Parts: C-alpha cells; sequence; structure tokens
C-alpha cells in the first residue's frame, strides 16, 4: 500500500515542498526528528510515504526530477528541505530551458537514466507497491517534459501500479509562461495515456479560493500550494489510516475512471473558511456538501455547472455518522439532476475516514470527475491551435529535436480528449 | 458499407477428441449463412455470410479467400483476413496450414506471384503484450510507430523485404512463423503496381492487452454498425486497431473467418468465439 | 449442531465485530475467554487489524484472521479472480480446519457486502468451494443488500449482479439487510441522526443473535440451521428472506418497554421496521419464522398469529396454507450496556421470504442495465481476468430470478 512522490520541474519542487510541510505535521514528524505525533494514529501506516533506515530519520519516499539547480538548491536549503536524502535528488545542471523538447528529447532524455534507477530503488523497498503520484505543471520544461517522460516509463515498467498526477494546468486568464500552451498540449498527450488518475489544478481558480473563501489579501505560491497541499492529503494520506468507511487509489481509481482514456479529476476543499471572522464551526456535514458542491472552491477554472457529473468521491475525515453524510450526498444527486448524468443512478461514492487533520475536527476532501473540464482543455486547444498556425516558437522545439508530427499528435489526441468528454456530456 | 465478411469453419473432431465424445455436430446447420446452437440446453443463432462444414479441410476453405486475396491488388487498397476461434480450432491449419494441406497464406503468395510492374514488399510481426516483434530477421524490445503528418499511423523499424519468388515469399514468411511457431500474429504485404497499392494482411488472433484489444473490437464493430446502418469510434483506445484504421475506417474488404470445434464441450468457448465475429 | 462463521469484506468484517460483541456479552465472556468459530478475511490491513488493535483484539487466533497485504479493489472482477483467488486456498483452509476441530457442525455463517470487492468477489468463490466440499450442510449467508438510493460504490450494482449469479445456485438460505431501510429505522424508531456503522451493526448483530446463538440454546421450541432452510426455501433457488426485530425502542424517548406479544408480533408486519427497502406493496407471504426470546407465553403466540392470519392485509401467497414456523426461545434479548436500546423481556425476530424481494431486486437489474448499456467501469473487470460473457451471463441469470419471483407468486 506504498507510494513514490516525484516532484519534477520547478513548480513540482515548489508544490512538493510545501505538500511535505503539511504532510509530516499530519504525522508528526520533524525534519531530523521521529515520530512526534500527537497521537498512535498516524504511526500504522507511516511506511506508504516513508522509508525505515536509521530510526529516527523517517526519510520521505520522493523524488526531486530538475535540470536548474537554484530550483532544487533553494528546496534543499530551506525548512523541511533537509529531509530528502542526496540520493532521491536528481538533478541535471544541463539547459533547464522552458522547452518540451529540450527537456524531452535532450537534456531531459539524459536525466531519465538516472531517474529510472532511483524509481525501482523505491519501488523495491518494502511491503506492496501501489503505484507513483507525480506532481507537475503543463508550462515548463522539466515540469510539461521531463515530468511527462519520467510517467511514461514507469508506466512500462509497472503496467500494474496506478498513477496519480497533479498537474498545474496554465491558467487561462493569464498565462506564467508564452510557450506554456505548446508545452502542455505536448505534456497532456502522453498524459492521457499513462496516468490513471489526474488532478487538475488552476492557477487562476486558486487565486480566487484564496481571494473570496479566504480572507488573505496576498496570497503568494506558498499559500497556493498550502491549499493544494491540503487537498492531496485527504486524497493520498487520508486513505491510510483507519476509518469506518476508508478507501484507497484502487477503490477510487475503479469507481472514478469510466473510460480508460484515463479522465480527470478536480480537487475541492470543504472547511474552507477565514481563520479569525469566519471561524463559526458550522461543519456539522451539510455545510461541507454547500462548500464542496459549489461552483467557486473548484481548484479548477472550470465550472461545475458548465458540465455534467460522471463521477464524485466525497472523502471524508471526522467523527461522524454515516446516516448524516450519505442522506445529504443523495439529497444533492436529487436536487441537481440536471447536471450529474442520466447512465448512472448514484456517482457519488462515499468515504468516511476516522482521524482528521491534526488540527481540525471535521473535514472532506472532495474530487469531482465532471464533463466541464472541457471548458479548460478547449481553451488548451484554442490557444495551442492559433500560434500554432504561425509556428510561433517552433524553432525553440525543432532546434531541440522534434517533429512537425509531433504537434498533430498532440493536438489531435487533446482535441479528441475534449470530444470524448462532450460525447457523454449530452 | 464493408461489412467484415463473417465465414465459419468448423473442423473435424481430434483423433483423441473424437475418441473421447462423439459431440461433432453439436452445432446445427440451416442455410449456408447461419447456424443454429443446440447443445446437450442452451439455444442460439449465428448468422454469418458463409458457412463451411466440420467435413471441409483447409483447401475448400483457402479458395474462397484466394478469390478475394488475387483481386485486392485490382482493389487499390488494403485487405485484411482476421483468423477467430479457439486455440487449436484450425486457425494455423487455416493460416499458414500443414506442409501437406497449405493454408489461405502459401496460396495467397503462391497466386500473388502468379498474375505477377509489380513491387511486393514481405512485412511479418508479432504483438506481444502491446509490444511488436519482426519476425523476419532472426537478430533482436521496443518497435517503433510513426506517424504522417496527418496523423495516420504506420509501422516504422519494420523490416521489409521485397520478393522476387513465388516461394521466397512464403519462405520468408515461415522464418518468423518458424520462431512463434498466444499472441497475434499479422503478415503484411504491399503490392505495387505500375501508383495502385494494395496491402494484404494475414492475421491471427489469439494479459491486458488480449482483454482490451478483444472488447475494443467489439466496441468498434458495434459503434461502427449502428453508424452504418442508421442516422464515437473506439479505434483510439486500443493501439492495434489504430494501426489498422487506414483498413477499417477507409474503403477496403475485411473478411474474418471464425473457425471453432463442434464439440459440445467446446460450445461455452464456440458462442464466444462467434459472439465477437456477429450475432444474429 | 454448531456453526462457523466467515466474515468476508470492509463490512462483513465491522458487521462482525459488533455481532461477536454482543455475542460474548449475553454469554458471560469477556474479551479473555474462550475460543469463538468464526474467521475474518479481507484484502486491506487496516480493515482487520482494527480488531486486532481495538476492543476484544485478544478473543481471537491470529489463525482465524486471515489478510492479503496487496490490495483490496473495489471491483468484484479483482477481488474473484486476480487476487481472490490467491487468497481462498489459506482461507479455505482454516474453514476445514475448524470445521473438523468442532463436533458436528451444521453449516456456516456468511458475512458478505454485496457491493463491495472482497464481499462480493472473495465470497463468490469462497462460497462455490464450499457447496462442493460441504454440499451436505447449510448454507446460510447474510448479505447487506445496496441500499436503493443510498448507494456506497459507483460500481456497487455491477459488484451485486455477479456475486448474485454465482451464489443464487450455491446458497440455500441468504439473509438480506437493507442499509436504507436501517437509516431509517434509526430515524423514526430511535429518533438519532447520529447512528454511525457500528450502530447499525448492533442492530443487526441484535437480530443474528437471535439467529444463531438464540437457536443453539435450549428453550421451548428450539429450532436449528436445517429447519430454516427447509421451512424458508420452497424451491432449491437461494431465495433472499428478510429480518425483523421488533423491540426497536429508544433507551431515552419513547418508554414503552412492556410490549405485549400482540403488539410486538405485529410491529413487524410494518414495512416501517423491517430492515428493508422491499415494502409489501404487492409482495405476497409464503412462509414466515417467528422467532421469539425471552419470556413468551405460547397461547398468546397461538393467537397472535392467528389474529394475523385472519387479517387479510398481511395477504399471503395462493400455493400457502400456513406459513408460520414458531420459534419459542427461553434467553431473552440482550441490550448492549450504553446503546440506545430499551431492553424488552421479549423479542420478536421476525424472518420471511415475501415476493417483495422482486421489487427492490428490479431497481437493481435496471441499474446494472442501465450501466452496462455504455460498458461504463466494464474496462476494470475485464482487465482482471473478465469479460463480456460472465457479465451477460448474470444479466441472463438475474432475470429468471425476477421470474421465478413473479412465478412463485402473483398467481395462483
Ligand atoms: C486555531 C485554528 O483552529 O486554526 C485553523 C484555522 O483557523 C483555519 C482557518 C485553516 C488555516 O488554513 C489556512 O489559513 C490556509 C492557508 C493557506 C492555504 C490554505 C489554507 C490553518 O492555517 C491550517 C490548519 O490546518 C491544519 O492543521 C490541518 O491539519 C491541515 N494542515 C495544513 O494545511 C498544514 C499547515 C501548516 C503546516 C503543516 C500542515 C491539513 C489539511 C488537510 C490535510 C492535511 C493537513 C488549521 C485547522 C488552522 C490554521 C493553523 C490557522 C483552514 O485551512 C485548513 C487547510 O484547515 C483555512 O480554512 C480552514 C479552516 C480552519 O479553521
Ligand atoms: N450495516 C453496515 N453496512 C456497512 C458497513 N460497512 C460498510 N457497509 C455497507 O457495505 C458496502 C460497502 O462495502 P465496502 O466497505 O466498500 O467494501 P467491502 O465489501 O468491505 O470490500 P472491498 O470493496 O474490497 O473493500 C456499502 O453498501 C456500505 O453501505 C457496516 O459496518 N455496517
Ligand atoms: N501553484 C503553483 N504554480 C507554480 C509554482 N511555480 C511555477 N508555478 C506555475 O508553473 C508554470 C511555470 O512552469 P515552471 O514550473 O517554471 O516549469 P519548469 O520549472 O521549467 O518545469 C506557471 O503556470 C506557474 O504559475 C508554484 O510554486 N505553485
Ligand atoms: N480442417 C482440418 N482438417 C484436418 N486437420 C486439421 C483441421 N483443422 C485443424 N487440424 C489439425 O488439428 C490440429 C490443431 O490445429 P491448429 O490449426 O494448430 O489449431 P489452432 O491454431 O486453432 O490452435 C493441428 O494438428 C491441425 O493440423
Ligand atoms: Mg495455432
Ligand atoms: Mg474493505
Amino acid at each position: 500500500r506504498e507510494i513514490v512522490h516525484i516532484q519534477a520541474g520547478q513548480c513540482g519542487n515548489q508544490i512538493g515542498a510545501k505538500f511535505w510541510e503539511v504532510i509530516s505535521d499530519e504525522h508528526g514528524i520533524d525534519p531530523t526528528g521521529s515520530y512526534h505525533g500527537d497521537s498512535d494514529l498516524q504511526l500504522e501506516r507511516i511506511n506508504v510515504y516513508y522509508n525505515e533506515a536509521a530510526g529516527n530519520k523517517y526519510v520521505p519516499r520522493a523524488i526531486l526530477v530538475d535540470l536548474e539547480p537554484g530550483t532544487m538548491d533553494s528546496v534543499r536549503s530551506g525548512p523541511f528541505g533537509q529531509i530528502f536524502r542526496p540520493d532521491n535528488f536528481v538533478f541535471g545542471q544541463s539547459g533547464a530551458g522552458n522547452n518540451w523538447a529540450k527537456g524531452h528529447y535532450t537534456e531531459g532524455a539524459e536525466l531519465v537514466d538516472s531517474v529510472l534507477d532511483v524509481v525501482r530503488k523505491e519501488s523495491e523497498s518494502c511491503d506492496c507497491l501501489q503505484g507513483f503520484q507525480l506532481t507537475h505543471s503543463l508550462g515548463g520544461g522539466t515540469g510539461s517534459g521531463m515530468g511527462t517522460l519520467l510517467i511514461s516509463k514507469i508506466r512500462e515498467e509497472y503496467p500494474d501500479r496506478i498513477m496519480n498526477t497533479f498537474s498545474v494546468v496554465p491558467s487561462p486568464k493569464v498565462s506564467d509562461t508564452v510557450v506554456e500552451p505548446y508545452n502542455a498540449t505536448l505534456s497532456v498527450h502522453q498524459l492521457v495515456e499513462n496516468t490513471d488518475e489526474t488532478y487538475c489544478i488552476d492557477n487562476e481558480a486558486l487565486y480566487d479560493i484564496c481571494f473570496r473563501t479566504l480572507k488573505l489579501t496576498t496570497p503568494t505560491y506558498g499559500d497556493l500550494n498550502h491549499l493544494v497541499s491540503a487537498t492531496m492529503s485527504g486524497v493520498t494520506t487520508c486513505l491510510r489510516f483507519p476509518g469506518q468507511l476508508n478507501a484507497d487509489l484502487r477503490k477510487l481509481a475503479v469507481n472514478m475512471v469510466p473510460f480508460p482514456r484515463l479522465h480527470f479529476f478536480m480537487p475541492g476543499f470543504a472547511p474552507l473558511t477565514s481563520r479569525g471572522s469566519q471561524q463559526y464551526r458550522a461543519l456539522t456535514v451539510p455545510e461541507l456538501t454547500q462548500q464542496m458542491f459549489d461552483a467557486k472552491n473548484m481548484m479548477a477554472a472550470c465550472d461545475p455547472r458548465h458540465g455534467r457529473y460522471l463521477t464524485v468521491a466525497a472523502v471524508f475525515r471526522g467523527r461522524m455518522s454515516m446516516k448524516e453524510v450519505d442522506e445529504q450526498m443523495l439529497n444533492v444527486q436529487n436536487k441537481n439532476s440536471s447536471y450529474f448524468v442520466e447512465w448512472i443512478p448514484n456517482n457519488v461514492k462515499t468515504a468516511v475516514c476516522d482521524i482528521p487533520p491534526r488540527g481540525l475536527k471535521m473535514s472532506a476532501t472532495f474530487i469531482g470527475n465532471s464533463t466541464a473540464i472541457q471548458e479548460l482543455f478547449k481553451r488548451i486547444s484554442e490557444q495551442f491551435t492559433a500560434m500554432f498556425r504561425r509556428k510561433a516558437f517552433l524553432h525553440w522545439y525543432t532546434g531541440e529535436g522534434m517533429d512537425e508530427m509531433e504537434f498533430t499528435e498532440a493536438e489531435s489526441n487533446m482535441n479528441d480528449l475534449v470530444s470524448e468528454y462532450q460525447q457523454y456530456q449530452d | 458499407s464493408e461489412k467484415v465478411k463473417v465465414y465459419l469453419r468448423i473442423r473435424p473432431f481430434l483423433t483423441s477428441e473424437l475418441d473421447r465424445q462423439e459431440d461433432q455436430g453439436c452445432v446445427c446447420i440451416e442455410n449456408t449463412e447461419t447456424l443454429v446452437l443446440q447443445a446437450p440446453q442452451a439455444t442460439h443463432k449465428f448468422t454469418f455470410s458463409q458457412i463451411f462444414g466440420p467435413e471441409v479441410g483447409q483447401v475448400a476453405f483457402f479458395n474462397l479467400t484466394m478469390k478475394e486475396m488475387v483481386k485486392d491488388v485490382l482493389k487499390g487498397q488494403n485487405w485484411l483476413i482476421y483468423t477467430y476461434g479457439v486455440t487449436n480450432s484450425g486457425k494455423t491449419y487455416t493460416i499458414q496450414g500443414t506442409s501437406k494441406d497449405a493454408g489461405i497464406l502459401p496460396q495467397s503468395l503462391a497466386l500473388i506471384f502468379n498474375s505477377l510492374r509489380f513491387s511486393v514488399w514481405i512485412s511479418f510481426f508479432e504483438i506481444y503484450n502491446e509490444l511488436l516483434y519482426d519476425l523476419l530477421e532472426p537478430p533482436s524490445q521496443t518497435l517503433r510507430l510513426c506517424e504522417d503528418q496527418n496523423g495516420n499511423p504506420y509501422v516504422k523499424d519494420l523490416n521489409w523485404i521485397h520478393v522476387r519468388d513465388v516461394e521466397e515469399a512464403w519462405k520468408l514468411l515461415k522464418v518468423g512463423r518458424k520462431n512463434q511457431s498466444r499472441s497475434h500474429s499479422i503478415f503484411s504485404i504491399r503490392i505495387l503496381h505500375l501508383p495502385k497499392i494494395s496491402e494484404l494482411s494475414l492475421c491471427d488472433l489469439a494479459a491486458g492487452n488480449i482483454n482490451t484489444s478483444l472488447h475494443t473490437l467489439g466496441r468498434c464493430i458495434a459503434a461502427l454498425r449502428q453508424n452504418q446502418q442508421n442516422r464515437l469510434i473506439p479505434f483510439r483506445d486500443s493501439k492495434l486497431t489504430r494501426v489498422f484504421q487506414g483498413f477499417f475506417t477507409g474503403r477496403g474488404r475485411s473478411c474474418m473467418i471464425v473457425n471453432v470445434n463442434p464439440c459440445a464441450s467446446t460450445y461455452d468457448e464456440t458462442l464466444h468465439a462467434a459472439k465477437f465475429s456477429a450475432l444474429a | 449442531r454448531e456453526c462457523i462463521s466467515i466474515h468476508v469484506g470492509q463490512a462483513g468484517v465491522q458487521i462482525g465485530n459488533a455481532c461477536w460483541e454482543l455475542y460474548c456479552l449475553e454469554h458471560g465472556i469477556q474479551p479473555d475467554g474462550h475460543v469463538p468459530r468464526a474467521v475474518f478475511v479481507d484484502l486491506e490491513p487496516t480493515v482487520i487489524d482494527e480488531v486486532r488493535t481495538g476492543t476484544y483484539r485478544q478473543l481471537f487466533h491470529p489463525e482465524q484472521l486471515i489478510t492479503g497485504k496487496e490490495d483490496a479493489a473495489n471491483n468484484y472482477a479483482r477481488g474473484h479472480y486476480t487476487i481472490g483467488k490467491e487468497i481462498i486456498d489459506l482461507v479455505l483452509d482454516r474453514i476445514r480446519k475448524l470445521a473438523d476441530q468442532c463436533t458436528g457442525l451444521q453449516g456456516f455463517s456468511v458475512f458478505h457486502s454485496f457491493g463491495g470487492g472482497t464481499g462480493s468477489g472473495f465470497t463468490s468463490l469462497l462460497m462455490e468451494r464450499l457447496s462442493v466440499d460441504y454440499g451436505k450442510k447449510s448454507k446460510l449467508e447474510f448479505s447487506i443488500y445496496p441500499a436503493p438510493q443510498v448507494s456506497t460504490a459507483v460500481v456497487e450494482p455491477y459488484n451485486s449482479i455477479l456475486t448474485t449469479h454465482t451464489t443464487l445456485e450455491h446458497s440455500d438460505c441468504a439473509f438480506m439487510v437493507d442499509n436504507e431501510a436501517i437509516y431509517d429505522i434509526c430515524r423514526r424508531n430511535l429518533d438519532i441522526e447520529r447512528p454511525t456503522y457500528t450502530n447499525l451493526n448492533r442492530l443487526i448483530g441484535q437480530i443474528v443473535s437471535s439467529i444463531t446463538a438464540s437457536l443453539r440454546f435450549d428453550g421451548a421450541l428450539n429450532v436449528d440451521l436445517t429447519e430454516f432452510q427447509t421451512n424458508l426455501v420452497p424451491y432449491p433457488r437461494g431465495h433472499f428472506p428478510l429480518a425483523t426485530y421488533a423491540p426497536v425502542i429508544s433507551a431515552e424517548k419513547a418508554y414503552h418497554e412492556q410490549l405485549s406479544v400482540a403488539e410486538i408480533t405485529n410491529a413487524c408486519f410494518e414495512p416501517a421496521n423491517q430492515m428493508v427497502k422491499c415494502d409489501p406493496r404487492h409482495g405476497k407471504y409464503m412462509a414466515c419464522c417467528l422467532l421469539y426470546r425471552g419470556d413468551v407465553v405460547p397461547k398468546d403466540v397461538n393467537a397472535a398469529i392467528a389474529t394475523i392470519k385472519t387479517k387479510r392485509t398481511i395477504q399471503f401467497v395462493d400455493w400457502c396454507p400456513t406459513g408460520f414456523k414458531v420459534g419459542i426461545n427461553y434467553e431473552p434479548p440482550t441490550v448492549v450496556p450504553g446503546g440506545d436500546l430499551a431492553k424488552v423481556q421479549r423479542a420478536v425476530c421476525m424472518l420471511s421470504n415475501t415476493t417483495a424481494i422482486a421489487e427492490a431486486w428490479a431497481r437493481l437489474d435496471h441499474k446494472f442495465d442501465l450501466m452496462y448499456a455504455k460498458r461504463a467501469f466494464v474496462h476494470w473487470y475485464v482487465g482482471e481476468g473478465m469479460e463480456e460473457g460472465e457479465f451477460s451471463e448474470a444479466r441472463e441469470d438475474m432475470a429468471a430470478l425476477e421470474k421465478d419471483y413473479e412465478e412463485v407468486g402473483v398467481d395462483s
């Protein structure tokens, strides 16, 4: 039931750094410290994301793959940065250019060999291997390129293990890069044909959630990441704890992926109230449903209201009765029957853990698989095709070893993905 | 549209098989196109294009394909013949055949060269665990896939050799057949007419790729039949069908032969084989 | 005479823990006794580990606690084929060692959760081998039928249609409990919006206590397991009877403890107390086993049944003259020290087979058909050593269960 995290690229590393800051507190594990856990329930399944080596130094099982020293060199020189073993650091002093081809065909291809070695050392650790989780962004070289090539090999070495991926899709409103859509289109192609679970995170939706659902005036990267980190813990770690109704990657995927295509999900948080003021503690149960099932609160840019639902995964974590949970869940599917699919009687897959995230009393991780994600991929196709027509920065790709058909493959594939979702929307 | 021609072939009971039980004739025959299933119970109907009795050897069966194989060069498009059935039902017998009794494959090259400026290339590969292997030359794993700028997929790094002699063609494919003696076997030959180009593919059917491919095929034939009969295609889901897309989605004749045992114990197997091909 | 129990699946383990707790509680057996007579099987360590760490931890033996270090998977196929097959050996081994150790057994009490992984798959293959190795015994399974609208798993129906298809011709008596109807009962006949799984399971564990436990305890009208399979199923088909409890009153709000036979027996015929969403909308009774326990007078019983037999509102099937198996036990019911149960000095455990099951089945068959039409999560089953065959053959089978329950009744 163990897993190995992979933080490819600058973004992926930053995300991982914040993710490990959270998870550690959610298991009472200090950088060089051991199990300081306030409780004893955070020790029964630690193995899943840690490794027993010394006896006090529980090293997290993650991999840092990036071609920019500076980036990785800021992750290791910070707080929890000294928790990762040197062997886990897979850096490539080559050209960390923001080019997909440069990080997939030339500079990225060379470092692959140094990754495969580590991924095997981590897979053949102990117990049973569940899968590999990848964190990255579709707006960079090492992220969209290197991160997607690494997984392509993983899914060939271990076609049994599932592959959970957290991708920071290019935010619509404002792109953090110019080539962004190019790198995205190329990465999404391989992704949709490798991973078995993908959680789309959107920079513009993230900002929003930190500005309207959180009175935060200055939502920095750390903040944004912190929000996501809370979701991935409810996804992964959570399922590694006891509960009246527990689940796991397998149970989740076997109920979340209706079609081999892979299908993209959208992370949502339940208790999202501002600290001081907002602290009403109104989280009995329907308040969580109200939140999670609302447009605003969705980490993705697209809104659920713009597309039917295919799958719903409400992973609760806190002492509660299966009656107040199941009842509420059902009611929502009866009230909003309009967008909740017809060929599936009950899309919602209820899950209820026991131990909540340390300081919280009641929580619930939301995972939605709606066809609304069409209003995201469509954007990408548009952005891509619009600049592809003129072959904008094609010289940066072709010059680093690429093919004219590589773009057609990616575009076609991803464009077909948009279509597929629509085939079920109606 | 060109619906796959379904031909049903019933092989004679094996020495040990017949000795075990004289179940031969479990399937009843009504019309040349249809078969009725009556097993001592279950009653079903299998509708095909044509069927040959259990007494019919490979000789009588290959002749039907002969006319279809030689005509392909004239067609100017791709052609594919799929052999489906239970192991030992006669698939290999129908494809390559025995030394004494040649199958559909040997006769095809014999007739093609007989008519043979015409250029013909030969390719023989097997797919195992979604990986392609070149049966043609013994030294040797991944194979690669090439896609044209238009989006048309083609097999890359496949060993293609021109054949000057008729026996040479059969012998060259035999080399690969020797290797594989579980997986899918596919023999592809490109005919150049001077340019009118045809492609003859002899496919011997048989892991996650097998159960998937079988289902995807059933999904594609269903989706296709729907589109053809009345006012999404699963080809992308599976690489096997995707590479053959040009032939399927394009204008081309698709012949499918279903070989099975007339045995009553094999009835459960038989229904599945015939179900993959066609129903009523 | 004895009866081992096979609790499989996440839910099956939780329901087993609750039932087993109550069991020892009414037998004067604290955590440290003697040795029980059941086993727990699941594909998730944490599920079995909860009992290996929680209460009554040392009340069991590591030999009767089998777990599969791999993955559970919420799909029948995987739990049946892929993984399930691997574990069957070890599991069967235990159910054969305990069967020999005991002295003249009667059968095996199965406990599973229709719409699950190990609860669906595992059980299917387990009972398959059991009905062959121990065909000369009683095969009673206690299943937890997926709530009609309050589903858990998304694939839920798929897992229940495949488990019934393989168990229908292998089970003798399949008791079914509706999860949705349990929520309602705790809402109306207990009044509480905080009924956790451990509370729901306690209800079932009470009914089951009167099923197995009590039956093994002498009384004025002892009832064996054989008697059940004989009086409950008129046809080889593993017909699914319903579970009903009489004293389902709260030990805080309402206070009516002293509830004469006439009242407690009648409280079982109402759909608002049958632990099943199989309301008597048309389902005619064909066989009912009234299991009484506590201070009950045979004459009073033989009067409550009489008045009902002449009520007509409980319309029985035509071919059924008298379908009331009277079971009178001595041992009164047993309420948990700190639960929510009133505690009466008598209970009416009503179980029966009614055409009502045709409803529930219809709605579940519908689910299967609807989803199957678009294949949905079929690839998760297919890629686990499965195909359209077994699927379609399970659709056809269930169809003959819709016809069965329709032919066994509705007409004279
Ligand atoms: C006094 C008190 O009760 O403080 C709360 C608090 O005020 C609130 C506002 C917290 C607070 O969270 C944020 O302000 C926040 C900041 C950046 C991004 C996202 C959120 C809190 O910081 C977060 C913190 O969360 C946890 O402790 C969880 O275990 C959480 N942990 C982390 O995210 C984490 C933070 C720093 C270091 C390590 C871990 C978690 C959630 C899911 C899965 C695993 C862990 C909590 C309850 C609080 C504070 C401390 C103020 C809230 O968030 C969470 C994730 O619980 C924001 O809305 C909720 C409601 C809480 O009541
Ligand atoms: N009464 C009762 N029902 C339960 C309990 N636990 C789960 N269920 C129900 O049983 C079904 C859940 O099955 P799961 O827990 O998902 O799975 P499982 O059968 O244990 O096996 P896996 O799928 O392999 O994990 C749902 O319909 C739940 O409502 C319980 O403790 N009591
Ligand atoms: N949430 C989030 N996004 C980030 C972070 N860093 C970069 N990004 C996003 O990632 C994209 C840029 O890709 P980048 O990570 O620099 O690529 P790479 O470093 O070359 O692999 C932009 O869309 C950014 O908004 C981060 O720490 N958190
Ligand atoms: N129609 C037939 N007439 C005579 N022999 C046959 C016929 N079909 C099959 N056989 C023989 O029966 C055996 C099984 O045939 P084969 O084609 O190898 O089975 P499969 O390829 O389906 O596993 C072979 O020895 C083959 O020569
Ligand atoms: Mg053969
Ligand atoms: Mg379980």
